[PDB]
RNA sequence: UUUUUUUUUUUUUUUUUUUUUUUUUUUU
RNA sequence: CGGCGGCUGUUGACGGUCCAAAGGUAGGAAAAUCCUUGUCGGGUAAUUAUCGUCGUGCGUGAAAGUUGGUCCGACUCUUCACAUGUCGUUUAU
RNA sequence: GAGUCUAGCUUCAGUUGUUAUCUGAUUGGUAUUGCAUGCCCUGAGUACGUAAGGAAAAGGAAAGGUUAACCGCUAUUUAAACAAAAAA
């Protein structure tokens, strides 16, 4: 906390997010104290970090799946269904109300 | 959030006391459900839940514990709760951004 | 207009990577998808220059993902074709073809002419290394090495220019510091070829350049001549 | 951040539950931690002794707060503490307290690092 | 990867920053 | 079938006098009417806006339709609740 | 005749306000401040004053607010998902 005052600090929490970068990488920790939830993000590369330890891990393929950059299955994403809407002032084309359309029909 | 006071709400207090005593969540929210009825109060509840106990379990088992806990107080079919594991908190992206009233009780 | 506004407005404006098309995105993608299949089925298409420069982006990706021969890649290829005929051709005539071609299977040719009815530019989108191509294509693989060796052996200037490059390819004999004499020694089997498995009949087929010929005559026009239809029908005016 | 017409809770054990902000030294609704503000009491307990218009300072903020060291601190609620004669009215503070508080009232908190 | 304030930085210079114009050519 | 009032004396049941066919009844009452801040109470950090009430400040007025229990509401207004770029203050496709 | 970099002029407000005599071989002879809201600290509990009470010269810093610039960090939105092997 304070180098001059020799005041240290010890935080504990569960990992929620790990932003993977080169130098600006950080980790987000969340916990609760007396029913009040607190959240703090700490950079990986920092000179202030006295120590870092893990109390309980969750080694499993689910964590590895989250810890990996996945690729699209198909090129269907280019469809952009969210853009398929109808104008308020536009001519009537079927029985679709103003707004996003449907794909069932 | 809540300008003025609100009518007596014992069920909300009971739910808050029971959840914080049994499930020990880290991100627990609650509010009254107005979609069920505007002229009705202290009947229907809606909120978000998250606790470490839901790690390494399927959705069926995750919701079974919530239903069992609600059965002990008699509010099983009156609370619409959305729960996700702490690791998958990103799934609740579009569930925190929403306004959360502040009931007095 | 004034022809000055174009210039005045364009100042400090970034270029668009993907050219805009008439219609919603869902429509645009459909359009491009169908045109890719039509391009695969023809071998050359005549299109406007802007559009010819746009379709070539997916024309390359289709063949790039078709050569992987993986379940994953197969999915992506499936996700870019409509008709079975285009799938068949892509998987039976184009994949074997570009066995040795790292990339760049298509090109765009400008016609330097304007449409009569529209006054718009025109261009051709033709595949590379196909029958009746506009211009010949360069060799790849062992063909390239043979070409290079030929060039080297031709004249001194070629030798000098290719000296450095030849070393990598192995066309220079390190034991004597001279160009390799026998070039056939660098022959290797390609993927396109058929691996070894290991008559007095009157109905024997006759060898011929694209496909063999039967020993019998069948009264039938070519595939492109046995199905006629009016291109356009006049619409009488109603005064 | 915080803005006028905003409801915030009280971290002290005086008895007040929540209060409405009346004023703040800001224009763009970016209220920070440790900023003096005026509160109007809306609800009270049957054994409360707080005034009608207590004066306090922002302790906790929902919105994330940036640190000098490149870190960030976030909370789940917005609470304040009453101040009188340059001292707190109550005797204990509920929950943790951030480091970004120039005032010495943070010593009454239980976990300054949390 | 792009844009933006909801983020960050400055609040100094004025003979400074900058600029479309070499002028002994008094009848192009 | 138009409508229905003066002086003066003790807050004033009561006494004098002029006039007339009769000389506002009861109810409502700060009002589809006087006045664009009447006294007090409920809401808000502020209420002259609005409800309740008093019945003086001016005044309306009974099959001219007055008052109104219950029920009822595309009729004014007070006030509560959810979401919300209405907003300080504006962004991206 | 031609290419580059430039002199002069021009530029928000505005002005004409600067150097007698001259250390004898003795550590040497003006120097980038025009300008200015509020609160706090050192000076200072000092000057002042029975008492209550309570200044300036200078510097240092935390909010709020305006202009301009930018994408290293955070927040919102959003796009992309393709060629290392000359055995390919």
């Amino acid at each position: 906390l304070s180098r001059s005052q020799q005041t240290f600090a010890t935080f504990q929490g569960y990992c929620v997010e790990v932003r993977k970068k080169r130098l600006n990488s950080s980790f987000v920790l969340r916990n609760s104290y007396e029913g009040i939830g607190v959240e703090q993000r700490i950079p990986l590369y920092s000179p202030r970090i006295i120590s870092l330890k893990v109390v309980s891990s969750c080694a499993s393929p689910t964590q590895d799946f989250l810890l990996e950059r996945h690729k699209p299955l198909t090129r269907d994403y280019r469809y952009k269904w969210k853009y398929n809407f109808r104008g308020r002032w536009s001519r009537r084309i079927g029985k679709h109300k103003p707004g996003i359309r449907s794909v069932e029909k | 959030a809540h300008k003025f006071a609100a009518p007596p709400c014992p069920n909300l207090l009971l739910l808050r006391k029971t959840i914080h005593q049994r499930l020990q969540p880290i991100l627990f929210f609650l509010k009254n459900d107005v979609t069920m009825g505007n002229y009705v109060y202290d009947q229907h509840f809606k909120g978000v839940l998250c606790s470490p106990l839901f790690e390494g379990k399927s959705y069926k088992e995750i919701y079974a514990m919530v239903d069992r806990v609600l059965e002990d107080i008699g509010l099983s079919g009156r609370v619409k709760l959305y729960c996700e594991p702490p690791s998958l908190l990103h799934k609740m992206k579009y569930h925190v951004r929403k306004h959360w009233p502040l009931e007095k009780g | 207009g004034w022809s000055k506004v174009v210039n005045f407005l364009n100042k400090g404006v970034q270029r668009r990577p993907h050219r805009r098309l008439p219609g919603q995105p869902h429509h645009q993608w459909n359009m491009l998808k169908t045109q890719l299949d039509q391009l695969v089925r023809s071998d050359r298409l005549e299109l406007t220059l802007p559009r010819a420069h746009e379709l070539q982006q997916y024309a390359e990706e289709l063949v790039h993902f078709a050569k992987q021969n993986t379940p994953e890649s197969s999915l992506i290829v499936e996700s870019m074709i409509f008709t079975p005929a285009a799938r068949r051709k892509l998987f039976h005539e184009l994949c074997p073809l570009y066995a040795n071609r790292p990339f760049f299977y298509t090109r765009v040719v400008n016609q330097h002419r304007l449409r009569m009815r529209d006054a718009a530019p025109m261009a051709y989108l033709e595949f590379v290394d196909r029958p009746g191509e506009i211009r010949p294509a360069r060799p790849v693989g062992f063909e390239r090495k043979q070409a290079i060796w030929e060039e080297m052996q031709a004249t001194r200037r070629g030798r000098r220019q290719w000296w450095n490059h030849a070393k990598k390819l192995g066309l220079i004999d390190e034991e004597t510091g001279d160009v390799i004499s026998d070039i056939n020694a660098l022959r290797r089997p390609s993927a396109a070829e058929w691996e070894e498995s290991d008559s007095p009949s009157p109905y024997k087929m006759v060898a011929a350049p694209k496909r063999a010929l039967e020993p019998f005559f069948v009264d039938l026009p070519p595939p492109t001549e046995r199905y006629r239809k009016q291109r356009y029908v006049f619409k009488r005016f109603r005064p | 951040g915080l803005w006028r017409q905003s409801i915030v809770r009280c971290a002290d054990n005086t008895g007040v539950i929540k209060a409405c902000i009346i004023g703040i030294r800001n224009k763009y609704g970016t209220g920070k931690i440790g900023a003096r503000i005026r509160v109007s009491v809306r609800d009270k307990t049957p054994e409360c002794t707080a005034p009608k218009m207590p004066k306090g300072v922002i302790v906790r903020r929902r919105k994330e707060t940036r640190r000098k060291d490149g870190s960030y601190i976030k909370f789940d609620e917005n609470a304040f503490v009453i101040i009188q004669k340059n001292k707190a009215r109550g005797t204990k503070i509920k929950g943790p307290v951030p480091m970004e508080i120039r005032h010495n009232c943070k010593t009454l908190a239980r976990w300054i690092f949390a």
